[PDB]
């Protein structure tokens, strides 16, 4: 066992930009998807509850500014749906967009954590990227690896 | 806009005050002013300004292929458009007012300040060939990897070897 | 007795920029002033009469050229109020405004 | 007699820009001109034929794409009367133009060889410049120098 300091749990949302290289805040829409595979009810308590939804946009400079956050509720029954999130770029970014990052609370929480990591579908301003969140990654929770380390597996 | 120069600034020069993006815009334009009447010009002048510029949309433009290229007969590329902002972000140094220890007293704190033109003069109906010259003088000293550092103006400038007036302070 | 040849008097105003880098002038509005402290009368032969103002905008590149030139004149009962300046700042420049320097 | 590969005959037309801060192409319109004095009658087997013309667009920078391509017909009678250019500045160019290179054909050939080059007399947008052609140079020719080669003629 080999406890490392600098690997940390999922990142806590950040309310002021990291770099003034940063682009800018865009806007988001969240409602419940129609796919048939999502993990939502592998909680304990299952998938009911209410969710919050905020997004910040990224390049290689730093990262923007927290967007709206969408308040989202799930039923008993629609924990295999997933939820579609629709992201709009921004209209006047001084600095080009690369890739987003979405942030996700609790059940029936208050506080939010980055839960997932893609790229953009196109930078142009005003441009509309669609993703289906079927909650891969649980708020508040670490994450562990475990290998055979030679250099004849893995190397620098 | 006669003309449009649409050049990349460095991080060094994205640093700067004045230089808040990544991209720097210099054009010349000409003007007119006309009786309220009717479209009588009275004066005509051509201004040549540099601006700090934020993207706002994208338009489709004929491909232009260089000496290693070779295009199709009607192939066209996408380049983005650009406008002048408003306000622009920096982050200084700051204080918490409501700090609770030694940890979380000193931070950054974002300020948003007003964006002003890099350059901007203004030449008469005649001596485009002046106003040429000072445009593509502003985009070569660009492309040379630097701040914009000569302003200076042979016509608007006080008289040489005029000592009893150049005695008085300036510093 | 040491007298230095830099050691000048009251600049004169004058009429063109002294650098490129300057701020771009504004405008200038004067009016009688409404103190009790003014000095206008401690000259020869009283104070009242017709008094020239000009205001230029200053950085640390340079000197701007002359704004308008306003007229105020001051009578006899009016040389204790001193004479109230409302400076502009220029709306678009490409050096900011520091200081202004008044010319009487 | 002294041989030397770089006197080369007319240069052959080049479909793409030599360098980025080119100037932007322009249009072309070429027709029967009224000059008295042109010589296109000169070649073996007349005058009469189909030629084609382009011009290119320059400055200090480098050499701009070809215009469009047009062809103009000279019958036996107009072959005294020159080709008229009507060159039209770009309008939305990045560097402005200096000077001007006219590409002409053989007698109803299918390449273009620089026959031509001259200033424009002016480099504001949409300005015309007009040029009449009077066949000085044949496309597809060569040129050699004779002269007395000494320090008192001639030097660097």
């Amino acid at each position: 066992f080999t406890p490392n300091l600098f690997l940390n749990k999922t990142t806590p949302l950040n309310m002021n930009a990291s770099s003034q290289k940063a682009p800018a805040p865009g806007t988001l829409a969240a409602e419940i998807g129609t796919a048939n595979d999502a993990e939502f009810g592998k909680q304990t308590g299952g998938g009911a509850g209410v969710y919050k939804y905020a997004v910040t946009f990224n390049n290689s400079h730093g990262e923007s500014v927290p967007s709206n956050i969408v308040d989202v509720t799930i039923a008993n029954e629609d924990v295999a749906k997933g939820v579609k999130l629709t992201i709009t770029n921004p209209v006047s970014t001084a600095f080009p967009v690369e890739y987003i990052k979405v942030y996700r609370s609790e059940k029936d929480g208050q506080r939010l954590y980055e839960v997932a990591k893609f790229a953009v579908t196109t930078d142009n301003s005003g441009g509309v990227t669609e993703h289906t969140d079927k909650c891969e990654i649980l708020a508040n929770t670490y994450t562990a690896f475990m290998g055979e380390m030679s250099e004849e597996v893995i190397a620098f | 806009m006669l003309f449009k120069y649409i050049h990349d600034v460095n991080a060094k020069v994205e640093e700067g005050r004045r230089y808040l993006s990544d991209v720097v815009r210099v054009a010349l334009d000409k003007e007119e002013t006309t009786d309220p009447d009717t479209q009588e010009v009275t004066s005509t002048s051509y201004r040549v300004t540099a601006y700090p510029v934020v993207q706002v949309g994208e338009e489709e433009v004929p491909y232009i292929p260089v000496h290693p290229k070779t295009a199709e007969p009607g192939q066209k590329v996408t380049v983005p458009t650009y406008d002048v902002p408003e306000k622009l972000p920096v982050l200084v140094r700051g204080r918490n007012p409501e700090a609770t220890g030694d940890y979380d007293d000193h931070i950054w704190v974002t300020e948003e300040v007003e964006v002003r033109p890099l350059v901007d003069e203004v030449f008469k109906e005649d001596e485009f060939e002046k106003a040429r010259l000072y445009y593509e003088n502003v985009a070569a000293q660009l492309a040379e990897g630097d701040d914009i550092r000569h302003y200076y103006r042979k016509d608007l400038d006080r008289e040489a070897g005029h000592y009893s007036v150049s005695r008085y302070p300036s510093f």
